[PDB]
């Protein structure tokens, strides 16, 4: 058994919004704030949210069936990747992709000049009965921010390994020129992935073809 | 703190200061204050809000507080402009809660302050 | 040699009496007799000392306050608050001997204990995933004592005895006591000093006797101590843990023995038990009894 | 509490256990059983002319959840409405504790009824709108009473309703039988 | 017979989610003390997953982590020698915690968008704030004393896998990633040696 | 599954005034900022003002429905270009149109002229009964610089990618015609659009005719 170690930097290329909860919200105030790390109050990027945008791209590049009722009827590369929990045919996820935090690369840079790690973004949606704008503000990470993402990758059939990891570029070639997050159709989101390394942290399997 | 007269200054009074300058004719606050310039004074303690609420000490920084003596400034320069911003700021004490506030320099006490001010406002448009 | 045992619980136990999902507060004699032999079976000790010389008592609840002993069973000239009062300090409990606790002050005792809070821990069963199944969910019971709260027990034996009993409970704090130990519970601390207050309870002389630990008599005794009691006569019943009792676990035979509290006239010496059948090593139950001597 | 409860829970959707004699059992949906359990209570005082009163617990699972946890739990919830002084019912959630008239009157009748109008009613109303009101509700700042206010100043809702609901706020207890109302409403409408 | 007693802390570098309602309400609660409310990790996730890890590793059926996680089975009956408490949230992290006024479980909002409708259907649930920290317990049981150091090379062939695997939730999703620092390893009871011994 | 990416430019012909709220002036100082990219201070253009002017515009000229109330009830073709979230008739937007950034080649063009890129343009509103002057300072880009935009297309009908471009260039003709951001109807935000590059990044579909 073996566990291959992706660690990288996921870099906005424009302002990215996940959304947060529990917060009540000051007239005048954001009415949106997005989900921080609450020990630093840091923004982050919820490792689900990458993965389930990641399997969705996926899923719909490689096809969905018709009328797919749920995500255990995907391809079998795609429950082999992200799992499954189909009754009987229960599939260990392979991909165990991890929260990303704010670097504190991005945090000295930011520190420097003065600038805020967020940025509220004043919006407005004009109605087509009255016309008349009802305002908003979106929270959003900022343009020179970076994130550290780790993911893990387990290696249980040898044989599937290099197509998994094809599989796995594909998606984040998807992803790049996807979004992330929401809002991501109105230019919010976007994201470029730098892989800083691939390692092999568990096991004797060799990842350097990777 | 407190007024004249001796009465509390609470979200209660906030609500009960509201409702005593309320005045049927159109519902007029204050002598004629409208939502706009209420919406810029409080876009003023939003701004100052922002910055102390980002912050994670309870003791007000140099910056806020100077925010807070720039928030006095504007208080007197809508005041000078406007009559109804005048009577607003006199009627509920906003200056003189500034003024206690940067007495007590503490975060518990401007956020205090923030909220009666979100309640005059809130206030100002359920009355309305 | 009477020395008070107080163990302070960091995790929670289960402490089970009838099935898994149920906790019981304390334990009675025979499982903390039970676990004293099967350390003193790992530690290499003897067992016949232990056996032989040792008198132990129930464990019960106490407080930074209180010390709880067990409601004996005598007559009551309301009555739902003496059921609901399961527990007195010792001090309150000659006061209960003399008859002199009301209804009031029996509810108000009764309140008084604070010995902790029963939960219950949803937990699952994932073997089967693995090989194409589903997990099954199951429950363990638990109790959790207030930090200031524990359990205790007295026990009576030889210089030497109480030497070994001190050993067999310095490796019981790590082995731990009730269900599912070795899975997350039953890790406790205890402490063993001499307690004068108990020894003033212990030496008494009364009209009345009462067990401080599940017992039953031999027939011989049992034809004497019958007479004239009021007692609660409770099962005692398991499955068999040991590895080199038989290939599968097998369950004890079951047992009968008198609960602590119970009152006998008559006093009888108590009998180390046998409900093993057809095993490579006989399973002992302790049904030796812990007398306290009372006026009614 | 055999032969007359078989009428009383004529029309509904439980489920006997037993009765026993004085501790009943009953299992049902979510919705009949607490109907019928006021239905119960009110037929009962007549029964009793006023001298007996009883006390219950409810609560709301799923079907797939064990039977026994259910009486397991539910037993605590009516311990919770018998340790109170006499009448009393522990319906949901230990926290919701009410008199028998309090559930039946102050909270279906005098909140939930003209909540359940005015979602049909109001166009913009949405389920959107109760939960946002739910979470100002449940807050003990009194900063959320003016968000309420707020809230309610543009949520275009009648004027009726809206000083009904600000006022219901306001206070401890009735803030307690407004958040139940919202709560019935909203397991009520699901799908 | 020795014990040899493990002590460490838990570090939670993402939030934990060890499970264990009312509307609009955080449905999927962590476990928590009954009566200091303060979160716990119950001794239970932590020897199964470790278990877990170890059949995955090693391949259950293998007498190694039989014998170190018990064994019922006809004829092979076998007593665990890993005794594993639940873990207690720290007192360092609790004031830590007190301190900046921050809670010690953050909840986490979470969505599902059908693969037919597109629909989001929205999940709140409780985890145990980044940045905590459990003491951890564990007692091994030293049943024969040829056996020690294997067995402590699987503990800690097991404590790596779980560095680099989750604890409990979904950890598939970023949930559970935690760091083990054990404080010191010691014989409790009996002449054993365990200085040589170290957990990782 | 497919995904082409247009890039381009946005020439500002007339200066482009996108409000952004959240800043205190002094006293007589510029009343009304423009919303700019935090990292860089540079001004910008939200993917959100260019989806949805692009997608107001395009609505009205496929027409209003008599009485219309929401955006999920525009055109088919809208809600199929732009995104929908109707009960039950969610669709996805194959639009995903991003944050326009002020050109490297603009900048470098404006720093050889030593021209700042914002204007502070004076401006009155002249009461009718009094005839008393009131004065703001709106903020502006200056005339000449360019915005590099960046839109996704997500081929998820093969069909119908021809009348998606075809909608898309009836879009941005209209919103050549149009103005974006505020102030427009008083001479503000007259932009032009130069397409660069319309090729397919992801999949094999055929961008050629596009």
């Amino acid at each position: 058994y073996s566990k291959i170690r992706i660690v990288g930097k996921i870099d906005v290329l424009t302002g990215l919004h996940i959304g947060g909860g529990g917060e009540t919200s000051m007239i005048g105030a954001i009415a949106s704030p997005v989900v921080r790390d609450p020990y630093s109050r840091l923004p982050i990027i919820p490792g689900s949210s990458i993965k389930g945008k990641m399997r969705s791209l996926l899923a719909k590049h490689i096809g969905l069936i018709p009328g797919q009722k749920m995500h255990n009827q995907d391809a079998p590369e795609i429950l082999r990747l992200f799992g499954s929990s189909q009754k009987g045919a229960i599939q260990s996820s392979r991909l165990q992709i991890s929260d990303a935090f704010f670097s504190k690369a991005s945090q000295e840079e930011f520190d420097k000049k003065d600038l805020a790690y967020t940025e509220t973004k004043f919006e407005n949606t004009i109605s087509r009965l009255t016309a008349v704008a009802n305002p908003r503000q979106i929270e959003r990470v900022t343009r020179g921010a970076s994130f550290d993402f780790h993911i893990i990758y387990n290696v249980e059939n040898i044989n599937e390994v290099m197509a998994d990891f094809e599989n796995i570029k594909t998606a984040i070639h998807l992803l790049e020129n996807d979004y992330l997050g929401g809002g991501g159709t109105r230019g919010n989101g976007r994201i470029r992935f730098v892989i800083d390394s691939i390692d092999t942290v568990v096991g004797d399997f060799d990842s350097s073809n990777l | 703190a407190k007024t004249k007269t001796g009465e509390m200054i609470d979200l209660n009074f906030a609500r009960k200061v509201v409702e005593e300058n309320k005045r049927v004719k159109e519902i007029v606050l204050f002598n004629g204050l409208t939502t706009s310039k209420l919406r810029n004074l409080l876009e003023l303690i939003n701004h100052v809000y922002t910055k102390v609420y980002n912050s994670d000490d309870t003791t007000l920084s140099e910056d806020v507080r100077d925010e807070l003596e720039y928030l006095k400034v504007k208080f007197a320069y809508e005041s000078g402009r406007e009559p109804a911003v005048r009577t607003f700021i006199e009627k509920t004490y906003v200056d003189k809660l500034v003024d206690v506030v940067l007495k007590k320099n503490t975060k518990k006490i401007f956020l205090d302050y923030c909220k009666y001010f979100e309640a005059l406002v809130a206030y100002a448009k359920f009355y309305r | 040699v009477v020395k008070l045992v107080k163990l302070t619980f960091k995790s929670p136990v289960h402490f089970g009496m009838k099935r898994l999902s149920d906790s019981n507060h304390t334990i009675a004699a025979d499982t903390l007799f039970s676990a004293l032999i099967i350390e003193a079976l790992q530690q290499q000790l003897e067992l016949s000392h232990l056996l032989n010389n040792l008198v132990i008592t129930d464990l019960f609840p106490y407080n930074k306050t209180s010390y709880f002993l067990p409601k004996p069973l005598i007559r009551i000239e309301g009555y739902k608050a003496f059921k609901k009062l399961t527990y007195i300090p010792v001090e309150n409990y000659s006061e209960y001997l003399r008859g002199e606790i009301d209804s009031l002050e029996a509810s108000k005792i009764a309140e008084s204990l604070n010995l902790g809070k029963a939960s219950l821990s949803t937990k699952v069963s994932l073997q089967a995933v693995d090989h194409n199944g589903e997990s099954e969910p199951y429950s363990v019971g638990n109790f959790t004592f207030y930090p200031e709260s524990g359990l205790y027990f007295l026990a009576k034996g030889n210089a030497d005895t109480i030497g070994q009993l001190e050993i067999l409970m310095h490796a019981l704090q790590y082995s731990g006591i009730g269900g599912k130990r070795s899975a997350g519970y039953g890790q406790f601390r205890c402490t063993i000093e001499d307690s004068g207050k108990f020894d003033s309870l212990l030496s008494q002389t009364g009209n009345i006797a009462i067990l401080l630990s599940s017992a039953m008599a031999s027939d011989e005794e049992l034809v004497d101590c019958l007479e004239d009691a009021r007692y609660l006569l409770k099962k005692r019943t398991g499955f068999v843990q040991s590895k080199t009792y038989a290939d599968q676990l097998v369950k004890k035979k079951d047992f009968y023995a008198f609960s602590a509290g119970s009152t006998f006239y008559q006093k009888f010496n108590g009998k180390i038990f046998d409900v093993s059948d057809n095993g490579r090593h006989s399973v002992y139950r302790y049904a030796k009894a812990f007398w306290l001597e009372g006026k009614i | 509490f055999k032969f007359e409860l078989s009428n009383i829970l004529k029309g509904a959707r439980i489920s006997v256990i037993y009765s026993g004699g004085d501790d009943l059992f009953l299992i049902g949906a979510w919705d009949d059983v607490i109907s019928k359990a006021l239905v119960l209570r009110k037929a009962f005082t007549r029964f009793s002319a006023g001298k007996l009163t009883f006390s219950a617990g409810i609560g709301m699972y799923p079907v797939k959840y064990p039977i026994s946890k259910m009486a397991s739990e539910t037993g605590v919830l009516e311990d919770l409405a018998k340790r109170g002084e006499k009448n009393q019912v522990a319906l949901w959630n230990d926290s919701k504790v009410f008199g028998w008239s309090q559930l039946e009157e102050q909270i279906l009748k005098e909140k939930m009824i003209p909540l359940q109008e005015a979602l049909t009613n109001s166009q913009e109303h949405g389920k959107s709108f109760l939960y946002k009101m739910l979470e100002l509700l449940r807050n003990e700042d009194q900063i959320n009473i003016a968000r309420l206010a707020y809230l309610l100043a543009r949520s275009s809702l009648s004027e009726e309703l809206t000083q009904s609901i600000f006022a219901w706020s306001q206070n401890k207890q009735q803030k307690v039988e407004l958040i139940t109302a919202i709560e019935y409403l909203v397991y009520q409408i699901r799908e």
